[PDB]
């Protein structure tokens, strides 16, 4: 439920790591950094963190998947103009 | 006074706990005190993953409690478009009525779900079906101030002057 990381799969030369973030995390541009005992900080890469309408514990959670699609994933909108009767 | 563990897993969309439970107890249609299966809970909260797990483990897609509320009824009432689709592909009956003779189209139109109403109509739902008081879906759409639902039902050739048992038109 907080920042965490765990190796789901591994071989001799690689680790498959599942990283979680808190449901109340600060959004924006992030840097992921690795610290190996007795070494200097190493930059692993950059990622951007956003709000999650798909997560039940997030403040922007939406009950419906159709509503999630319509109000977050659809780029084709309709602005209604004119008069009330037209 | 607590729910069965499978109902709790269905509510939380916890497929790992549900898988462990179904490995231990192979019955996905376990009944709560109200008589609702975990598929009813999954349809209520639109938990797609646990619903697919339950249906793959043999849950009755057309389960009928004493009150006659099928999971399709709950999905149509709640506005769960994806759950309505999934239940329809798995064999959900389109004409089943509740204790008060409400079809899933009645539940969709009463709450003004245009997409769900169109999906049910495209699957053959009866647009002129009546409740115990003679209310058609257009009556329920007009009662809830659901303008687009009334428009869609009229587009599907619903009777604009259908009367209830009290001779009430949608007007
Ligand atoms: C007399 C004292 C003892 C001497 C013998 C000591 C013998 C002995 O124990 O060797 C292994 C040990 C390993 O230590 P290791 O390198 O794993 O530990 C890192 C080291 O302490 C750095 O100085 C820390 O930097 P900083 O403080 O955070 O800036 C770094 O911090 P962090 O990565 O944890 O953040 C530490 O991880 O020490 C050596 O480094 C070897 C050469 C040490 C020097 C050899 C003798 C000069």
């Amino acid at each position: 439920k907080w920042w965490s990381a765990v190796v789901e799969e591994r071989d001799a030369q690689s680790w498959t790591i599942s990283v979680t973030t808190p449901a109340d995390a600060v959004i924006g541009h992030y840097s992921l950094l690795l610290q190996v005992s007795g070494r200097k900080q190493l930059l692993l890469g950059q990622f951007t963190l956003l709000f999650n309408p798909w997560n039940r514990e997030d403040a922007v959670f939406l009950k419906n998947e159709a509503q999630r699609m319509e109000y977050l994933l659809n780029q084709n909108g309709l602005i209604y103009l004119g008069t009330a009767d037209c | 006074v607590r729910l069965p563990a499978l109902h709790i897993a269905a509510r939380n969309d916890d497929t790992r706990t549900a898988a462990v439970l179904l490995q231990n107890d192979p019955n996905p249609d376990v009944l709560s005190k109200t008589g609702f299966t975990p598929l009813h809970i999954a349809a209520h909260y639109e938990n797609l993953n646990v619903a697919q797990l339950l249906l793959n483990r043999g849950a009755s897609v057309n389960f009928t409690p004493q009150n006659g509320i099928t999971p399709l009824h709950i999905a149509s009432r709640r506005g769960n478009v994806i759950m309505v689709r999934l239940l329809l592909d798995r064999g959900a009956q389109i004409e089943t009525k509740t204790k008060d003779e409400l079809t899933p189209l009645h539940c969709a139109a009463r709450n003004g779900h245009v997409r769900i109403s169109e999906i049910l109509l495209d699957h053959g739902a009866p647009i002129q079906a009546k409740t115990k008081n003679g209310l058609s879906p257009i009556h329920m759409a007009a009662q809830g101030d659901h303008l687009d639902c009334v428009r869609l039902l009229l587009q599907y050739d619903a009777e604009i002057d259908d009367i209830t048992l009290d001779h009430l038109t949608p007007l």
